């Protein structure tokens, strides 16, 4: 069992930096490159003792591959994986995609057939990236269909970071995140979803860090990212895989957009003097404003619903705590899914980070269940590219790097049966 | 001497098989590594009827272990018992069916039953006369409902005369820890009701009501589930590994149990089943363990036999004991509840007891029941397929490996026609 | 009393026949220096039917080694055993063939067959009866297909009614380390069929798939391949070396399965095939050895068996055992399988059996068959020669050496012959 | 078993003095001339404690010559045996075959019979030249020419670096190469072949090596000449002699032309990130990017294909390697040769030169395949020879050497004669 993972843009490698020093101390692999079958997953054997990852960065702007390179993880990654570009997408989807994008993928679509081949278990892909952007919204719809049209049966574990409602780092990105999910709709399994001032909401009310930065950021994205895969990786009383996001959650191959919590939030000084359960935590992740998406989901109807558990949680009072979760009528279940739940469990607990805003608990949890809720965020998002689209507002970029106006014409259309599928679904 | 092929299908299958052999090992005296420690020459008589001699007095099991993730038997192998077990049984997958019946059943399951196939083969010749095949799955998953009820229909192509015992756990609506359980539950039970002559329906929020109340054990575990149904797995054969005054072979069992060929789920059930710390406030005599047994509470399903009418019973005792306090306890536990037994019976009850009781307990015995009540769970299940069914929800990943949403509603007709079965003898 | 003449041809041969001295000389216990270190009595009893006496109680090999490139004898004088051998022996060219039959046949073994005719002579003479030959050599490359193929012809001429034994290894599509095997094969078998006796048809590919499944060595180098292949050289001769109750002779088991001059095409197979993480959990009784002989996967050739019908099979076992088990294992594997044997002879199975197994082993058993699925290896030997030959490929190399493109044709015409004969009886 | 070899040209001799400093390394013969049958292949015993190669570098332009005896490398080479000339062949094919070529063959000739007189195992024989070159195209046609009517039957392994597809060092390369062949087309058993850009192209992207030279160049040449070697060296598994590379790889006496490529190429700091097994490295040869000639393998069909390795290598993981690329359609085999492969082992490990570019490695393998590929190159050496042609271009220097206008066709229908035989054989 092994699983290969490649990582698009400054929101990918920001979270890759911070995953990979996260997988590297919980199985006591020093930073220098060294140190039975619990690192086989991720990391390989080179030679006598030695490691290298199985990830491969990928970014057209320089500045976050080189910075890799003289950064402090300097002989964990290989080298020759960390790929380069030329020259920058821009934020824009075509950029990233026909220019920029057609002469970078016969480097990196013929590494990762040879990279799958050392290995015999590849259970699917896992990517990091960010639709704001143009290098996370052209080169990934690119690669994804690249490699999508060769394997085709292998899941894909899509890790996408969506605008706000109100805060935006851009100007253009619902631009960029209609066209590139107009490719996404159809290729991709699943696709969890991580959002700007939710993930604040998170730290600044729990945690307390009214000064927090995108490093604080991506310690708790990794902390989720390394709990749902931490079933294969070390043994559990019900061990799950990769394949079991693919049937628990998506009920139609078109409806494949499940949300994202975690639990429990909890800083040092805090973690002494409040009480470690899973009764409080099983009611903390389905508090609506713990989720890190700003969408009510009691407004919509939880499609389905996936636990993972980590640490030493007996089956007993787990199953007692969802058990309150049927009963109570602050949340509805839609009458299509009544037994909506996937409960998981590993042994071995939620570590730490040397330094870190999170303090150590004995047990966590994670989330992802899919509803009908977020299917306002899609009107919203359609509904202010109307605005713009209706002036032609930034039109011109796109156009000069090689497109037209129909398929702004089909991005539009699609995202307009995805709505006419949500509440249809949500009946 | 009338061997018994044991199979273990899937992670609970491996789970509680493991614990099987575990439980079994200490009643024979059995080291870990395989030689005999053990004090009574009895032990000796029937080591065969599931274990088979090699160099060195060592024993080693007839157990094949089956499962599509070799992470599985990883933890079975490095567990205590786990050293024992022969290497080559060990055949396994390397891609799990991610809970989904069609790819245990016709695509990760047709690849792997080639190579299960000719290893029972090998088990089955090299015994003197093979009896039946001892397999444990589970209804939920797909390696476990798929590859595990595939080979119990090549098993019956093979040896159709042979008997195919089950002990299957089953879902039920207050505790679910799969989305995709209706789905491959009504899957299952329309392979266990054509070919299995003889099935234990195993529910799993009873083995933690039974926790509660009665053994209040307030730190419970996975192990300890497995404890207390694999001691029924223990009772059920008890009649061959040991002697006694009435033996009660699993063929004769079948017969008293199984009145139509379709009505065969049973109920288990086990006692004495008390804590520690109120051991020294019961007595052992029998007539505290009958009415114990035939208790609403004390079975591991979550079907109330008071709501239905009982089929057929059968209580397999254990341990020196007299035999007409015995028996006259069969006596008033029915005629005093005849409108929870069948009028259309004159005796619903089958007796058996053996002189071997196990380790550390001088008085027990099994309840094994036949009743209407278990409807109740066909209902819930049922309506549970149905109601995902009706919009077809989450059948576009079974269409993926050809299955045909045809074969959903044929199992749907078999639900409601075994449910009607149970309607018309109550 | 029935001496056997050792004669290694071609690289392969050389490594087989050396490892085939190694592993006979711990059962008579040889020293390699040559001294004699043994334990019973019995291993001087016929170590003349290998070895030749010698002053200071030495016992030197009757080995003939024979290679047309030097580097070869270097490796194999500075092995283990390698100093036993005699000197006078070690006749060789300098210039190897480069994977040409022609060079090796017409042209560089011609100049050399005349200096091996007088040392073979020699030992002929010495003996006191000599019974045949047993010859190891490779159907591909150029000095074991066209020098070892061309003794052959001569030794017929000289020695027509001795027996002439082959142990030859033989190429396969799956593992090809040559590009010009179906040529050297195809003129090879023109040879086999016509003078040989006996022959054992051994594949490569399943001395590489039978280390995986069954004895699963982690990393296995070509020493290991030779260790299995030369136990089947110890056990066709095991009768005549050490005492039995039914002893069978080498030409007793040519009459039994040689049923026609031209098939005598073989398929070895030995037992007992266990890891040493697996030999604890396994019985060494007969009925365990005897389904792993008759084993589909078993066998050192990657022709399935159940693709056709056994002609007649042979099993010389070893070491003090039961004639019942033994005889009525030999009933049941037959009749059970009635569809893998033909009808037209009522018993292919031939027995035989030792008192003296090998050093480390208390039983074991070398399985001989001569089988009709042995023409799946001449069908895709022949496609790969017919592709090639169709448009003169790879063939002006052989006419520099004087060869006619007609015995390219005249070897095809033997081809498809013997194929077709093999269809005849199936 | 012994095997002599001659250096004709600065590409003969320079890839002589970088090859003949890799045999003295590995049999510890220091370059003094001092330190059993692993050197007696290509090294004398020089009566007691003293060796000398059986080597001899044929130079016209005496600059290489005298170089090598005042170089570091002074009393390893017999002082007599580094033949030197009095005029250079000034990059003409016809001046270094007759001016100057036919007074300096008769020291020449009678040296090699001298010097295989006192041999008694001689294998063949190994040539060092390029063809872009004068003393390389003229004199080695005819020493080759005066030694194949003499002893005929005995290999000829030619070596000969042919000019790139846009690089080139020289603009009369195609009338120097045309005129070559046509001698060597009928009297040549086997010839491996040589780029310019294509090996700068190696060291490019595995080596990282930005600014290289020819000394660099010659090292893993020589890695490449003395892996074929190594089977009758040191002892092996699977011992191959030179004749080997005769019957295997000719399919036709007039179709004698396979490619050359080599793997692992690695850096230093490169060598312990990346994983050493047979399954990457066999995956790496058959690349096409990583050949050592600009030549697309896609196009054409592998006729024959030839592997030798070296080092720790287990018959058994190296025969599932070659066993997937069977099935990997990437790649296309001919009908004519369905089990065009074969196989080699060595059990010396690849050795390392102090100071070298490339690192140690436990496992080393070079491929020599025949196939159709190589005929766009003959087409587009024909084609651009044909513009030269038309217009007469550097004509009057070859007929004022005393050749004329006739054999200038006979070069031109003979390269002509090699297209329809390779589009033939290539169905
Ligand atoms: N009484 C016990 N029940 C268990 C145990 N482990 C799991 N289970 C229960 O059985 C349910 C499903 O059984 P399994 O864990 O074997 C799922 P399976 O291995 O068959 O499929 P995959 O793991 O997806 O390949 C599961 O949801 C639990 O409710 C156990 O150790 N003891
Ligand atoms: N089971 C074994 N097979 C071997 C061994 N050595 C080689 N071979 C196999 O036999 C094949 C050919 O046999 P040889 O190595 O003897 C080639 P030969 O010496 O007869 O001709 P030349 O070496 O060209 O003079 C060869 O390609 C291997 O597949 C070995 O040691 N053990
Ligand atoms: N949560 C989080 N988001 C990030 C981080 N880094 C980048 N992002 C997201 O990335 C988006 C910008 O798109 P990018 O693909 O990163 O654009 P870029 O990398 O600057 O390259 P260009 O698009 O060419 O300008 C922002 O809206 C952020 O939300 C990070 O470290 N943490
Ligand atoms: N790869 C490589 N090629 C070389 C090297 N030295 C010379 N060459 C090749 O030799 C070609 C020139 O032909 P030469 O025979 O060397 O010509 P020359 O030695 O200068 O003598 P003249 O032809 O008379 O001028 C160039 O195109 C090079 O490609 C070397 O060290 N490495």
């Amino acid at each position: 069992r092994e699983c290969i993972s490649v990582h698009v843009g400054q929101a990918g490698v920001q979270m890759g930096n911070a995953c990979w020093e996260l997988y590297c101390l919980e199985h006591g692999i020093q930073p220098d490159g060294q140190m039975d079958d619990s690192f086989t997953t991720f990391f390989c054997e080179t030679g006598a003792g030695k490691h290298v990852p199985r990830a491969v960065f990928v970014d057209l702007e320089p500045t976050v591959i080189d910075e890799i390179r003289n950064g402090p993880y300097r002989q964990l990654f290989h080298p020759e994986q960390l790929i380069t570009g030329k020259e920058d997408a821009a934020n824009n989807y075509a950029r990233g995609h026909y220019t920029i994008g057609k002469e970078i993928i016969d480097p990196v679509l013929d590494r990762i057939r040879k990279l799958s081949d050392q290995c015999t278990g590849l259970q699917g892909f896992l990517v990091f990236h960010s639709f704001g952007g143009g290098t996370g919204s052209g080169f990934t719809s690119l690669l994804m269909e690249r490699l999508s049209v060769d394997y085709g049966k292998k899941s894909k574990l899509e890790f996408s970071i969506y605008p706000a409602p109100q805060v935006s780092t851009a100007v253009v990105e619902p631009y960029n995140s209609i066209l590139t999910t107009h490719t996404t709709l159809e290729h991709s399994d699943c696709a969890f979803m991580v959002d700007n001032e939710a993930i604040y909401d998170i730290c600044r009310r729990n945690l307390d860090i009214e000064r927090p930065t995108y490093t604080n950021l991506n310690r708790l994205i990794s902390q989720i990212v390394s709990s749902i895969t931490a079933s294969l990786r070390f043994d559990g009383a019900l061990n799950v895989d990769l394949t079991e996001f693919q049937t628990n959650l998506v009920p139609y191959p078109r409806i494949h957009f499940p949300l994202a919590t975690y639990a429990p939030v909890i800083s040092a000084e805090k973690a002494y003097h409040e009480q470690l359960s899973v009764a409080e935590i099983t009611n903390a992740c389905f508090e609506p404003a713990n989720q890190m998406v700003k969408c009510d989901p009691r407004h919509g109807k939880y499609m389905a619903c996936c636990l993972l558990y980590r640490g030493d949680v007996v089956p007993k009072d787990v199953n007692a705590a969802i058990a309150a979760i049927k009963t109570k009528r602050s949340i509805q279940f839609v009458d299509w899914c009544p037994t909506g739940f996937k409960v998981g469990i590993n042994y071995q607990p939620p570590t730490v980070v040397p330094g870190g805003d999170l303090a150590k608990v004995q047990r966590a949890v994670c989330m992802l269940s899919n509803t009908t809720a977020i299917a306002e965020a899609w009107a919203r998002l359609d509904h202010k590219f109307d605005l713009m689209y209706a002036k032609r507002a930034f039109v011109h970029w796109y156009v000069g790097e090689g497109m037209e106006e129909g398929e702004f014409s089909e991005a539009r259309e699609d995202m307009a049966a995805l709505e006419k599928d949500y509440e249809e679904v949500g009946i | 001497m009338r061997e018994i092929v044991h199979i273990q299908a899937g992670q609970c299958g491996n789970q509680i098989g493991a614990k099987f052999w575990e439980v079994i090992s200490d009643e024979h005296g059995i080291d870990p590594t395989g030689s005999y420690h053990g004090d009574s020459d009895l032990q000796l008589e029937r080591i065969n009827v599931y274990y088979n001699e090699a160099a060195g007095n060592k024993y080693v099991p007839r157990a094949i272990l089956v499962d599509l993730e070799p992470g599985t038997m990883d933890s079975v192998r490095s567990g205590p018992f786990g050293q024992i077990f022969r290497p080559d049984n060990f055949v396994f997958g390397q891609s799990g069916a991610g809970n989904n019946w069609a790819k245990g059943h016709y695509t990760e399951g047709a690849e792997l039953v080639d190579s299960v196939l000719d290893v029972v083969r090998k088990e089955s010749e090299s015994c003197d006369c093979l009896q039946g095949f001892q397999l444990t799955h589970s209804l939920g998953g797909g390696t476990g409902s798929g590859m595990g009820t595939l080979l119990i229909s090549k098993i019956r192509e093979e040896y159709p005369d042979r008997i195919m015992n089950t002990f299957s756990v089953m879902p039920s609506p207050k505790v679910s820890d799969t989305v995709v359980e209706p789905y491959n539950a009504t899957l299952s039970v329309h392979q266990l009701v054509e070919n299995t002559d003889e099935t234990y329906s195993i529910d799993n929020e009873a083995l933690y009501d039974i926790c509660f109340r009665t053994l209040k054990l307030t730190t419970p575990t996975y192990g300890d589930l497995n404890h207390l149904v694999s001691a029924t797995m223990s009772g059920v054969t008890t009649c061959l590994r040991f002697p006694g005054q009435l033996n009660a072979d699993l063929r004769k069992l079948a017969v008293n149990m199984v009145p139509f060929p379709r009505l065969h789920f049973f109920m288990p059930g086990f006692a004495p089943l008390t804590s520690r710390g109120s051991q020294q406030y019961r007595a052992l005599t029998v007539p505290e363990l009958t009415q114990q047994m035939f208790d609403s509470k004390n079975m591991m399903a979550a079907c109330d036999p008071r709501h239905g009418r009982y089929l057929t019973v059968a209580a397999i005792f254990r341990g020196r004991m007299s035999m007409k306090e015995v028996d006259e306890q069969m006596l008033n536990v029915q005629n005093k509840n005849s409108s929870y037994f069948v009028e259309w019976i004159p005796n619903n009850v089958k007796t058996a007891v053996c002189d071997i009781p196990p380790r550390g307990l001088k008085m027990s015995a099994t309840f094994i029941g036949n009743s209407t009540a278990i409807q109740e769970l066909f209902k819930r299940i049922s309506e549970q397929f149905t109601a995902m069914f009706r919009r077809k929800a989450f059948l576009h990943w079974y269409t993926g490996e050809g299955m045909d949403e045809m074969e959903f509603t044929e199992a749907e007709s078999n639900m409601n026609d075994l449910v009607s079965e149970y309607q018309q003898y109550q």
